[PDB]
RNA sequence: GCCCCUAACCCGGCCAUAGGCGCCGGUGCUACACCCGGUCUCAUCAGAACCCGGAAGUUAAGGCCGGCGCCGCGCUCGGGAGUACUGGGCUCCGCGAGGGCCCGGGAAACCGGCGUGCUGGGAGGGGGC
RNA sequence: GCGGGGAAAGGAAACAUCUUAGUACCCGCAGGAAGGGAAGCCAACAGGGACCCCCUGAGUAGGGGCGACCGAAAGGGGGAUA
RNA sequence: CUCGGCUUAGUUUUGCCGGGGGAACGCGCCGGCCACUGGCCGGCAAGGCUAAGCACGUCCCGAGUCCGAUAGCGCACUAGUA
RNA sequence: CACGGGCCGGGGAGUUCACGGCCGUGGCGAGCCUAAGGGGUUCAACCCCGGAGGCGUAGGGAAACCGACAGCCCGCAGCGGGGCAACCCGCGAGGGGCGGGGUCUUAAAGGGCCCGUAGUCACGGCCGUGAGACCAGAAACCGGGCGAUCUAGCCCUGGGCAGG
RNA sequence: AGACCAAUCAAGCCCGGUGAUAGCUGGUUCCCCCCGAAGCGGGUCUCAGCCCGGCCUCCCCGGAGGCGGCCGGCGGGGUAGAGUACUGAUCGGGGCCCCGGUCAAACUCCGAACCUGCCAGCGCCGUAGAAGGGGGGAGGCGGGGGCGGUGGGGUAAGCCUCCGCUCCGAGACGGGAACAACCGAGACCGGGGUUAAGGCCCCCAAGUGCGGGCUUAGUGU
RNA sequence: UGAAUCCUGGCCACUGGCGGUACGUGAACCCCGGGUACAACCGGGCGAAGCGCCGCUGAAGGCCGGGGGUAACUGACCCU
RNA sequence: UCGUUGCGGGUCCGCUUACCCGCCGCAAGGCGGGGACAGCGGCAGGCGGGCUGUUCGGCUGGGGCGGCACACCCCUGAAAAGAUAUCGGGGGUGCCCAAAGCUCGGCUCAGGCGGGUCAGAAAUCCGCCGUAGAGUGUAAGGGCAAAAGCCGGGCUGACUGGGCCCUUGAACGCAAGGGGCCCAGGCGGGAAACCGGGGCCUAGAGAACGCUCGUGCCCCCACCAGUGGGGGCCGGGCAUGACAGAAAAGUUACCCUAGGAAUAACCGGCUCGUCGCGGGUGAGAGUCCCCAUCGACCCCGCGGUUUGGUACCCAGACGUCGUCUCUUCCCAUCCUGGCGGUGCAGCAGCCGCCAAGGGUGGGGCUGCCCGCCCAUUAAAGGGGAACGUGAGAUGGGU
């Protein structure tokens, strides 16, 4: 399915509808310093089995359409689910 | 297979109409105002099935307990439980029995 | 201002007894139309339509009313028919699938007959308070 | 009693991290007890004042397929007091 | 300080062992739940001892809503015997 | 024609602790109880002390932080009035509802939790969880020890195999 | 040859961890009295287990209504049947239409019996306590028989899987020749009487009972 | 593999083993840059074996079909 | 790769004392060679069933293979309230669409007919008819005609913060998801009414922990303040399809434990499709002539003599094929007795009826049963008895 680039959308902060730019989400690069990832790092030191499940068998085949939208005025970024399907072409 | 349960899985009948009730419904029920205390007979109309309550409230009979913007909350029960419909007037009609 | 009666007009309810085909009429001061033009508001390829301004003509058509035939339709009418089917009981029949009896309910098609919009509010018109 | 080496069964309704458990068991070394013990402490700007053991703090903080389960310390009350 | 490992409630923060690196000096050094900076507070590691108050039961003494010879310790007896 | 028992005697199975819920009673009551321990005793009993601590009295929120009722209505019992009575009437603890308040979220409204009193200590009972957990029952797995008089293999050193 | 390693070997033996665990199997000890189930729904590495509801029992609060039956008023439905008009199948006659004919779990103009909602009443239950609510303890979560839905499936099955009443499980007793659930019927103890189902020639209590007709096959009882 | 005797055919695609120029990838260490009054942290570089890639090996484990038709079953034909 | 690892010289060369290897010697120490390599310790990558621990789901007309009836949706089953199962029947789902979403307005669709240059069955044009016979993304069912369809104009409500209700989940506990009615903020369409929190309706759906992103003048991090960093509350996402969510391959005939008639194999029970046997019919054959002898197409039965279906009994156990031995029973009769028919001249043969007293044998082949064959014979029938009979045998097969 195809999207456009920029829609006119309300903006919380504004408290008004203004243009929204529209990209693709992307997910950050998980940090070390992270609680989980310290915790991971502790229990895979030492001798044992491989400590924690590794998913094997998976069943999704799309991923949800995660899009950001950022107010042209003010910066406040939404982020909203198009919902299970194939990936949206920007247009 | 057991049976599927969608919001209308067992709706052929019931939603079916004649012929000589086809196309678009009078819109006599749209002009009774209900009162608090009223009773009144949950008839759906096939035409406006998205406003429509469930099968199992077809033909039953409520009281009318107030009003929600254009809906008319009704109260109702199935067996022994205390139901709530939210329902618009396009799906009642006045019950004249008491 | 008020109560009463009353066409064609406006707003409805039920949505064919209201629909469809054909035939024979009535209606014209007012009302409804057809009708006459496109300066203005408004519109399209097109003043056909929509919108605007009007009043020479016409009941030819639409509308409304009356009658007849056909199709369709409706009926709490007669026959079909207490039939088909059915709730309850049975140490009642039948090899059996099934059927019978008693108590209680009870159609449909079809055939014949009848009917072919009814009605609410307002305008206009008449009467009286 | 002190130091070291060190499981599994079972539990988690499977099982590997985990628990069981620093346990069973093994090796070494003492005493009538052992070990600990005299602030490079705890606290929070108010103060405690070596140590051990008992009651409590407390299944609290926290650890943990944050699951099963595991789990203090300071502080307070005592025995005794060097 | 860093890496591996065992352990601990110790969690970017317990203790330790191993490999590698590796201080300062009382004008110094250490601690105050991640690190550093400033203040403030508390202290002086890497040397040794220490009674009392606490565990145990071969053994001795006393007690018992305990058992009473198939019970109670395996053994009431020429039982750790044949 | 499913399995168990030849017979008789004796033996033979819901225990205890900790924690939690609840019940039946008892004490005290906006408070309740002491733990360890201490003194005395006719000496594990008993009397006295010990309030540390635990639960309750206030909740909301992740947290910083903030921190609460007698107003109204319906109404059982009960009470008072009437009535021969039936029943009617008023007040009405407890109960129900509404309102008001404390706090969280929100821009707000709305919404969540809480608020106008009862706890606590004990004894007996039931149940849950752990502990062996009503009694009996594996095949297994791990730790430390014992075994090559048997047997498998090999090494050292002896004996044996008529007759054709 | 997975042979043998002290009657032990697809990994010895002894003692210990250890009373290992066991949704599985066996056993589980005195009397009387009151009430009295279930094998259904959902979830579960769930299908021989377990949890949440339904069904049981006990206690308490609550306070006047309740409903396995019936009549009526006002409503809902789309089955049996019916039809062949929508969607389809299907045989003939006549000129894409008309007429007659055969069908439909996944066709429907019509349409019961019946079931179900509210109200009023009758009936019964209820202040010796309806509705509603709280607390404890469960069992049980394998069902089965008869009848009815031509239930749906199957050649059929004492077959598989649903729906409802009743009965057995957990219910004595009479009849059925025996026989859990077929008919009658619901049992505190003793006695007397009368009946139910069914029976009355003997076995066996009660009739070689009554009228009419049929059967010659010991058909049948 | 299994005396002796006559013999032991084609195939390295796969599973292995082994050898190899370059190149890609490839851990720690180390180095560079950023961040941090210091660290944690973040980006990059270098880059062993091995893997990828290239060969050799069947008395290594072994494998050994077809499609067809043409052809006067096919000697022969195209090969695929 | 870090250390061992040293001494000279210009990363490379050399040296010996380290270290290592052998020889001699009780040792002391000497000889030779290698050499800061090697070897050794730590760390890191690779190969690694050599060894250690484990997992190898469920439903199921027994298990297995298959299927997914394992999470969902529509029609039917379903018995006119509600609910309702089977490895029941017909199908679909894990999407797609910036327009196929919102609103406003105009129009009318399939198809048919008449007229019209190219032009035609079908293009664009004029008119008449046209109940939807079209279209509405996608299964099925439902809805829809000045529309819910087609065309055009203007947009992004597929919106921010919240509440209530319905369904999933009947009465009656209980996720996620989905739908409805609203309050506030700010918009779009429209004259307004009114509508818009995706698709006309019923499917397209995912807990805890962890990570990530957005958001707040936001809260916390241990004596105080600051910097970096970390944690928290609210919301979107990354996934468990076995879809109320473990991270998981075989084999055992060498096998072991606990149970189960909740569940198969043998026998038994029920059933009889299959198997064997009987009957009705008579097209047709039989020189003519249905029925001497048959018997198409069809139909009604019986037995329990094959095979299956079911899973009622039996897993602390009913000894699994055949044969030998021995006894009895049935008749649906192969011979022997009686009778009839004939397409019965005789000899023979074929068919039916009564009849179970007696007989029904000897061999070759195969573990057989069965079947075929050989020479005879009056003929060399077939079945039941826990597929009679293993506390009688045998042991060829399995
Ligand atoms: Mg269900
Ligand atoms: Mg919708
Ligand atoms: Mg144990
Ligand atoms: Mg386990
Ligand atoms: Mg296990
Ligand atoms: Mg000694
Ligand atoms: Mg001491
Ligand atoms: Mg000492
Ligand atoms: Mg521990
Ligand atoms: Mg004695
Ligand atoms: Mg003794
Ligand atoms: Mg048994
Ligand atoms: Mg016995
Ligand atoms: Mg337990
Ligand atoms: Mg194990
Ligand atoms: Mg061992
Ligand atoms: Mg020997
Ligand atoms: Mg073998
Ligand atoms: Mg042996
Ligand atoms: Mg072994
Ligand atoms: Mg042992
Ligand atoms: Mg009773
Ligand atoms: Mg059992
Ligand atoms: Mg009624
Ligand atoms: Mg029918
Ligand atoms: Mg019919
Ligand atoms: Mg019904
Ligand atoms: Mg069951
Ligand atoms: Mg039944
Ligand atoms: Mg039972
Ligand atoms: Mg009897
Ligand atoms: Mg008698
Ligand atoms: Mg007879
Ligand atoms: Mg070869
Ligand atoms: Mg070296
Ligand atoms: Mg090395
Ligand atoms: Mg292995
Ligand atoms: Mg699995
Ligand atoms: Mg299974
Ligand atoms: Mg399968
Ligand atoms: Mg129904
Ligand atoms: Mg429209
Ligand atoms: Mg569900
Ligand atoms: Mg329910
Ligand atoms: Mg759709
Ligand atoms: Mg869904
Ligand atoms: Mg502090
Ligand atoms: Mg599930
Ligand atoms: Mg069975
Ligand atoms: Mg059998
Ligand atoms: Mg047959
Ligand atoms: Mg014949
Ligand atoms: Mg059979
Ligand atoms: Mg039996
Ligand atoms: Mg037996
Ligand atoms: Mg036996
Ligand atoms: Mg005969
Ligand atoms: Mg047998
Ligand atoms: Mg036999
Ligand atoms: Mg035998
Ligand atoms: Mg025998
Ligand atoms: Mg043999
Ligand atoms: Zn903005």
């Amino acid at each position: 399915m195809k999207f456009p680039k920029s829609v006119n959308m309300y903006c919380p902060r504004c408290n008004t509808y203004t243009q929204h730019s529209v990209s693709n989400y992307h997910g950050g690069q998980r940090r070390s310093l992270a609680e989980g990832q310290r915790r991971y790092e502790r229990k895979l030191k030492g001798y044992g089995s491989t400590p924690k499940p590794k998913q094997k068998r998976f069943a999704k085949v799309n991923k949800k359409v995660t899009l950001v939208f950022t107010c042209t005025k003010c910066g406040y970024k939404i982020v909203k689910s198009l919902g299970r399907m194939k990936k949206v072409e920007l247009v | 297979v057991k049976r599927t349960h969608g919001y209308r899985y067992k709706s052929r009948k019931l939603l079916s109409k004649a012929p000589r009730e086809r196309g678009m419904s009078g819109l006599s029920r749209l002009l009774y105002e209900y009162k608090p205390g009223d009773k009144v007979v949950i008839d759906i109309d096939p035409t406006f099935i998205s406003t429509a309550p469930h099968r199992r409230y077809q033909g039953k009979v409520g009281v009318v307990i107030g009003t929600r913007g254009r809906a008319y909350v009704i109260e109702t029960y199935i067996g022994d439980k205390k139901k709530i419909i939210i329902t618009t007037p396009e799906h009642l009609r006045p019950h004249l029995g008491g």
